[PDB]
């Protein structure tokens, strides 16, 4: 380990990170916040933004997104924050009427951006999506009817089978 | 029972854990909790 | 000269049971596990470690490893005369004058049960002649002429790994005393070889001795050695915890009731570490009712301290004052305020308690609590908000904690709603949310649905009990 | 030494002696039992 | 002779909790101090209360005449023992003794109390000896004797009992138990009320009757509510003496709620100017509150905060936090709403959680005694 | 309503277990006949709850 | 309703009083505090328990 300090250090582990960042990931993120923890907060701003930035992102703001774009080319993270918009808009088809009303067009430009390519357009003929009248919906119940059977009975009896069967043999 | 890594390793004080569940809920006040009558 | 007696009876009351009850508990015995010497020496292992050992000062120096570790013989049934030997050696010490033969002159004391004759054929003897010295040298470690021999003497018990893999040729289940030894002296080992520095061929040390314990002897190796590596992996980076993810083989009887109970709560800090809240705080949780007893001062303590951390971090919890050790309290300084911040929505003392002890929040070393400590913040607001009113509006709550704006409060709402706690929706023009809460939800068929689990739960206790009524 | 550990290794399988001691004292203790 | 040494107790917390008279303990203290020769009275207030410009000699002159009656008992215990007879002089120095314990220091107690604790024979030498600990330990902030020389006079002074003194440990640990705030306890043991018009350890029954409102406000239902205090009379003689405590007792009894606010803040002054209470009066404001607004829920569902402003004022965003944090404190079981503003009554008993408890119970009880099975292979 | 009503006095027993050292001539059971009423009775009432998903299909 | 003279719902927003009610389910009530009784016994067990073990 006692080699000479490597040039490229403080960003390889960034590149590392915001590609993790960009590929969805849930615990190499943390064995990340484990192999070298104690430069992270003083320093490494390819760290030390990362981290902070992870923090602002499920603290609930993509538009710290463009404020921290504001600076990051930081050699080449560009095809990585471009992954990162990308992680932005699927995110957006996940998050865009999880449980909500309605959105219009102005929250479409709101969380949304670019205001109108044929890519929210797609996003509205490719989910399965009614483009309501300048107007938006999931479906017309959001939900897909929730009954899941409307017999919650024989199923339960099946188990009272195998459930007295399996205290027949005991005692 | 020490084996493991840990050989290196109600006077006023149960009324503090509903008092706990108090420290951040009006710790005395008696005015606002009796001015609050006359202000209408 | 009056107190070394009480040394001088223990460990004659200890080899006796050991070399010559245990002996012939290897003979021909152990069915499942009659060698209940095993587990007596393993108590008089507790008790020298509850008192000194035998000879770390006791007023002279160097008297009972130089003796007893002579003529064990193991012949014609006047060995019970070699036994006299040792009995009335012990003139020496109360009349004759102490000499210093500890720690220099062992190297052929270690040697001399071999040397006097062909002693006997069991391991379990060679394991006492190798531990019942050489464990009483290692709580010294005062790094001065005595840990490079604590050192050494584990170098004479890695022999005694190469005579725990090549002794008795196949099959005869000696592991049930020295892998019952061997969990004590191989902690022992991590202890001493980490009181200097990480242990890196240890660690394959450590594998191979992992792999030889496989089918074999599968008896209380296998659990104990992984603890071993568990806690290397933990007390350095972080890369082989995929290792028990795609070799999860961690399931034995559970013999010593506390080594799975510790087991649980190593393993319990990987998956807070990994990332958990809900398996990894009943895995604490599990450990913490598994807690054996307290008859141990102030271990549950600080253990404890890193135990509910997770439940810090769900931000359910109240002041957790019931553990408190008043002599942790001058420890807990930081964490009493800590637990006070978790009940407290103040950002400025959010901040404020990590500027007053970012030093043991350092001690603690695990800053995924302060990751993810803010978020906790705002999703005990939301919890208790969210659970209080039906048709809230997100400015009230939002300009309540300080937000500023409609859009980071929607923000808010919509990954709470991806993170599934309550409807609560919005009727969309600027925000002002449109919500409810939820009873009436379901309270009849949902209980038997569990109610399954509960009963089938019981009855497996009860044929647990029945095959537990099978021991005597 | 292929197969000259399983024989030995069931007999370690013999505290089906044991808890069916149990058993067949409780055999005893109960038939007696009745027949008393 | 225990009454002006409670008036000790009301005056050291006189000293303790209100500053806004920050020697009026001095002042009637100092006055209890040169009568009675009492020399605890400037020794405490030599420790707790002020820094004293000058009662050097005019009060060391009387701590030579506390010397005086303290050596005349030092000469009387001799002088009168040549006497066969069994405990009499140790009673008669143990009166004394325990009076110069209310006169001076810890010094009386440890010659007076460790002298006659050991040798006691009879039924006064043990009851004085439990109620002369309970006096100093009702006086300062102490637990272990209130609490365990009743013990002893559960053990000692009992064989069975007598049908009073019995009944003045039941007035003692009621004491105790709105020290701290046992609600049930406290009024369960003042339920006799027949036995303590007024003893030499009642310096006020008045008091007593303030104890038994202040706590049966909280722990006595309304059948029970009833049943004291209108199928009763023997505490309302004295307490309709005290109309407004009547009065706050029947308006909890028909649910009007300013007056709540208003007999409640007479009541939470004084809890504020009553010793026992200090370390506890905190959970009392909330808790009366919520004690009526259990039955105010259980009134209707449809309600609103402008027919219980009618009876809170401008209680709009007062119950914001009041009632939130009534829901956020585990109780108070409702729903409530905004704009639509919604309120719920509801938890019928048998629903989910009586279904509950007993896998609560028998999961780390389970585990519990598992593991305690587990003990017993290896 | 049997099965509430002899159960109290089922669990008067276990106090009588607590003898604290020993102070208890042999076992003196009672155990039994609660488990083995309520295990077939209501092994009937769970094959009754069968018998109309049964008999119905 | 607070006397049990009057078992019902009052109402403020669509002025609806509703009378209803059935409080006794002894097969929940008896059985579970019951049971509670039962943990308090076992409980008193936990000493037997923590006698044969030390």
């Amino acid at each position: 380990e006692q080699l000479p300090e490597s040039a490229y250090m403080h960003q390889l582990l960034g590149l590392n990170l915001l590609f993790l960042l960009s590929q969805n990931r849930v615990a190499e993120f943390h064995t990340e916040l484990e192999r070298l923890p104690a430069k992270d907060i003083q320093t490494n701003v390819y760290i030390k933004h990362p981290v902070s930035l992870e923090q602002y992102l499920m603290e609930g703001s993509y538009n710290k997104v463009f404020l921290a774009k504001g600076n990051i080319p930081a050699e080449s993270y560009t095809f990585f924050i471009d992954i990162l918009l990308d992680t932005i808009r699927d995110e957006i088809a996940g998050c865009i009427e999880k449980a909500y009303e309605k959105i219009l067009f102005t929250e479409a430009t709101r969380i949304l951006f670019f205001n109108t390519p044929k890519k929210m357009t797609d996003y509205a003929k490719k989910r399965g999506w009614v483009l309501g009248p300048n107007n938006y919906y999931s479906f017309a119940s959001q939900q897909q009817k929730p009954e899941d059977t409307t017999i919650p009975s024989t199923e339960l009896a099946k188990q009272v089978i195998e459930y007295a069967r399996q205290l027949e043999m005991i005692v | 029972m020490s084996e493991k890594k840990q050989p290196v390793d109600e006077d006023n004080w149960d009324d503090d854990n509903v008092e706990d569940d108090f420290s951040n809920q009006l710790r005395a006040e008696l005015e606002k909790h009796g001015y609050k009558m006359e202000t209408s | 000269p009056p107190p070394p007696p009480a040394p001088q009876d223990v460990e004659m009351k200890e080899e006796a049971a050991t070399g010559g009850g245990s002996t012939g508990e290897a003979d021909g015995k152990t069915a499942a596990a009659a060698a209940e010497h095993s587990q007596r020496e393993l108590d008089t292992v507790t008790l020298e470690d509850i008192k000194e050992h035998v000879k770390q000062l006791e007023k002279a120096v160097s008297g009972k490893e130089p003796r007893f570790v002579l003529r064990a013989l193991r012949m014609l049934p006047s060995t019970s005369r070699r036994l006299n030997h040792y009995v009335l050696y012990k003139a020496v010490q109360g009349f004759f004058t102490s000499n210093n033969a500890t720690r220099d002159f062992l190297l052929p004391f270690l040697e001399e049960p071999m040397d006097t004759e062909a002693d006997l054929q069991f391991r379990p003897r060679t394991g006492k002649a190798a531990s019942t010295p050489l464990l009483p040298e290692v709580e010294a470690y005062l790094q001065l002429l005595v840990v490079i021999f604590m050192m050494n003497s584990k170098r004479y018990k890695e022999a005694q790994k190469i005579s725990d893999d090549l002794m008795q040729k196949i099959s005869t289940q000696n592991r049930r005393a020295l892998d019952l030894v061997a969990a004590k002296c191989y902690y022992y080992h991590a202890r001493v070889y980490e009181f200097l520095d990480k242990l890196d061929v240890v660690r394959s040390f450590l594998h191979a001795r992992l792999r030889t314990a496989t089918l074999r002897h599968d008896a209380d190796g296998q659990a104990t050695l992984l603890n071993l590596l568990l806690r290397n992996y933990l007390h350095y980076s972080l890369y082989d915890q995929a290792e028990k993810l795609v070799s999860k083989s961690v399931f034995p009887e559970q013999a010593n009731n506390n080594e799975w109970a510790r087991y649980l709560y190593y393993t319990g800090r990987i998956k807070a570490i990994q990332l958990e809240y809900s398996e990894a705080r009943r895995t604490m949780t599990n450990a913490l009712r598994k807690a054996p007893q307290h008859t141990a001062v102030g271990f549950k303590q600080t253990v404890h301290k890193l135990l509910i951390v997770v439940e810090l971090l769900l931000g359910e919890i109240p002041d957790r004052l019931q553990f408190r050790q008043p002599s942790l309290k001058r420890s807990l300084m930081p964490y009493f305020l800590l637990t006070q911040a978790v009940r407290t929505g103040n950002l400025a003392k959010f901040n404020q308690v990590l500027d007053q002890f970012g030093e043991k929040f350092q001690a603690d070393g695990t800053y995924t609590l302060i990751i993810r400590l803010r978020h906790n913040v705002i999703k005990t607001g939301v919890r208790m908000i969210s659970l209080s009113y039906s048709r809230i509006s997100l400015a009230d709550i939002a300009q309540k904690l300080q937000l500023d704006s409609p859009e980071d409060a929607e923000f808010i709402v919509a990954k709470a709603i991806r993170d599934g706690v309550i409807e609560a929706s919005i009727n969309h023009e600027k925000g002002y949310v449109q919500s409810k809460e939820m009873i009436d939800i379901y309270s009849t068929r949902e209980p038997q649905l569990a109610f399954h689990q509960r009963i089938s739960f019981c009855l497996d206790i009860h044929n647990m009990s029945v095959k537990a009524m099978r021991f005597p | 030494y292929l197969s000259k550990i399983e024989e030995l290794q069931l007999i370690v399988n013999d505290k089906s002696q044991n808890l069916r001691r149990l058993q067949a004292q409780r055999n005893e203790l109960n038939a007696k039992v009745r027949l008393l | 002779p225990k009454n002006p040494d409670l008036r000790i107790a009301q005056l050291r917390f006189l000293l303790s909790l209100p500053e806004h008279r920050g020697d009026a303990a001095v002042r009637d203290e100092l006055m209890a101090a040169v009568r009675d020769n009492n020399m605890a009275p400037y020794y405490e207030a030599l420790c707790k209360s002020l820094d004293w410009q000058i009662d050097v000699d005019l009060l060391n002159k009387m701590k030579k005449a506390n010397e005086d009656e303290l050596k005349r008992l030092d000469e009387e215990l001799e002088d009168a023992e040549k006497n066969l007879g069994e405990s009499e002089i140790r009673d008669a120095m143990m009166a004394k003794a325990e009076y110069l314990c209310r006169i001076g220091d810890k010094e009386g107690a440890l010659t007076a109390f460790r002298k006659t604790y050991d040798k006691t024979v009879a039924l006064g030498h043990r009851l004085d000896i439990v109620f002369y600990l309970l006096r100093i330990g009702l006086f300062y902030m102490d637990n272990d004797l209130i609490t365990r020389n009743t013990e002893k006079a559960k053990s000692l002074i009992e064989e069975g009992g007598d049908w009073d003194r019995r009944n003045r440990l039941k007035v003692y640990q009621g004491l105790y138990c709105v020290a701290i705030r046992d609600f049930k306890q406290a009024a369960e043991l003042f339920l006799d009320t027949v036995s303590t018009f007024t003893s030499y350890e009642l310096m006020d029954y008045k008091t007593f009757v303030t104890y038994t409102v202040y706590v049966s406000m909280i722990a006595l239902e309304r059948p029970d509510l009833r049943e004291k205090v209108i199928k009763g009379a023997e505490i309302l003689e004295v307490l309709h003496s005290l109309p407004a405590v009547r009065q706050y007792l029947f308006s909890l009894y028909e649910c009007r709620y300013s007056v709540f606010f208003q007999s409640l803040a007479v009541v939470e002054q004084e809890m504020k100017k009553d010793w026992l209470f200090a370390p506890h009066y905190r959970y009392y404001v909330r808790e009366m509150r919520i004690h009526a607004y259990s039955q105010l829920l259980e009134s209707y569902r449809s309600l609103t905060l402008g027919y219980m402003a009618e009876a809170f004022g401008v209680g709009v965003e007062f119950i914001d936090q009041e009632l939130s944090r009534f829901i956020a404190a585990g109780r108070l079981h409702c729903k409530i709403d905004k704009v639509n503003e919604i309120v719920e009554t509801n938890r019928p008993d048998s629903k989910n959680w009586q279904y509950q408890e007993t896998i609560k119970k028998g999961d780390l009880l389970l585990n519990r005694v598992q593991k305690l099975s587990r003990v017993i292979n290896m | 309503n049997y099965n509430k009503a002899v159960e109290e006095e089922d669990k008067m027993t276990p106090e009588q277990l607590a003898i604290k050292n020993v102070g208890k001539q042999d076992p003196k059971r009672h155990l039994e006949e609660h488990v083995d009423v309520l295990m077939t009775s209501n092994i009937v009432q769970c094959l009754a709850a069968m018998l109309d998903t049964v008999v119905f299909k | 309703i607070l006397d049990k003279k009057f078992h019902g719902i009052l109402d403020q927003g669509e002025g609806v009083l509703i009378i209803f009610d059935e409080p006794p389910v002894d097969k929940t009530y008896e059985a579970a505090l019951e049971t509670i009784q039962n943990m308090s016994k076992v409980v008193d067990s936990l000493y037997n328990k923590a006698k044969k073990l030390t």
